[PDB]
């Protein structure tokens, strides 16, 4: 319950990344699947037996979750079982509310005694993302 | 689609797939490993009568 | 007349396919036993499902108090086999012409088997 990365155990060595991915948006809702990733052994065309895929929200991942224990995630006569994840493939918030867009950063110090701030450099536009576990 | 021969109807009214002319089917496994590929193992079960001529 | 008689549940299928047409060794832990086993089930004719609970039995004969080589009635998965090694945690390792079966559990749980016997299978999934 910690990220919402999940690994999922056998999948078929002839499929692509779209085709499970289409599977996971039919059977669960539409486009809640933020990162698939495949890992190769070669460089571009021998992928493994097993794939990470990571939710945009965790209720996503608990109902991925039942579904698999259920025994109703059957991809190309599959079973697909899922299992926790070591670490996320993108580290990204899974709160919505942290993540925030076009927000002006300044740099600075306390430059006068009293409540006064000095703006050394002002970015525009900036990306700030709050990550809880990570600490950072 | 994929039965060779005419096997299967869609009817209109009740939008669901109907049988019609049974034995027309030749024992070709098109309709079965379509609805396996599909994702539904059991979807239709088609046997032959061991009785019946 | 039951040597062995347990309610085990399927942990995890090594093909793990639907529609693999072909034999799938489930691995089933016993409960208030804790004992682990290995079968080959034709899952086309006989469906388990990972986390299904069902009950296992094995029996010299299915006659009734003698007559080695009518329980047929209560179970549904009746197999004829024998057991070639009792190499160990003892562990036996019956094959139903050809379908292995590693039952692993305890040595005080299974001592009553003799080498070279035949034994049969009977399993109900509730």
């Amino acid at each position: 319950t910690n990220r919402s990365t999940v690994k999922i155990s056998n999948v078929p060595q002839t499929i692509v990344a779209d085709e499970l991915l289409r599977f996971l948006e039919l059977h669960l809702g539409e486009d809640t699947v933020f990162a698939l990733e495949i890992p190769t052994t070669r460089d571009n065309w021998k992928p493994r037996d097993f794939a990470r895929v990571q939710f945009t929200t965790l209720e996503v991942k608990s109902r991925a979750q039942l579904l698999s224990s259920q025994s109703k995630l059957l991809f190309k006569t599959h079973n697909l079982r899922l299992s926790e994840a070591y670490d996320d493939i993108i580290p990204r918030p899974v709160d919505p509310r942290k993540r925030l867009d076009d927000i002006v950063l300044t740099v600075g110090f306390p430059e006068s005694d009293e409540k006064r701030f000095c703006a050394l450099e002002k970015w525009d536009g900036v990306r700030c993302w709050i990550l809880t576990e990570k600490r950072r | 689609e994929s039965s060779p021969t005419k096997v299967f109807g869609m009817d209109p009214v009740t939008r669901q797939v109907v049988v019609v002319d049974p034995e027309a089917y030749t024992y070709d496994e098109e309709v079965i490993k379509k609805a396996e590929a599909m994702g539904k193992p059991g979807l239709i079960e088609i046997s032959p009568k061991d009785d019946s001529f | 007349i039951i040597m062995f008689e347990d309610i085990f549940v399927v942990d995890k299928l090594d093909p793990d396919g639907k529609k693999f047409d072909k034999v799938t060794r489930v691995e089933a832990r016993s409960h208030n036993l804790e004992m682990f086993m290995h079968l080959d089930v034709n899952t086309e004719v006989y469906p388990l499902a990972v986390g299904d609970k069902f009950t296992l039995a094995m029996a010299p004969t299915l006659n009734l108090d003698g007559t080695p080589d009518t329980l047929a009635d209560k179970y549904e998965y009746i197999m004829h086999g024998k057991l070639y090694k009792i190499s160990e945690k003892a562990e036996l390792y019956v094959s139903f012409g050809g379908l292995l079966m590693l039952l692993q559990g305890d040595p005080a749980h299974i001592s009553h088997f003799e080498l070279d016997q035949r034994l049969f299978l009977l399993m109900r999934k509730l």
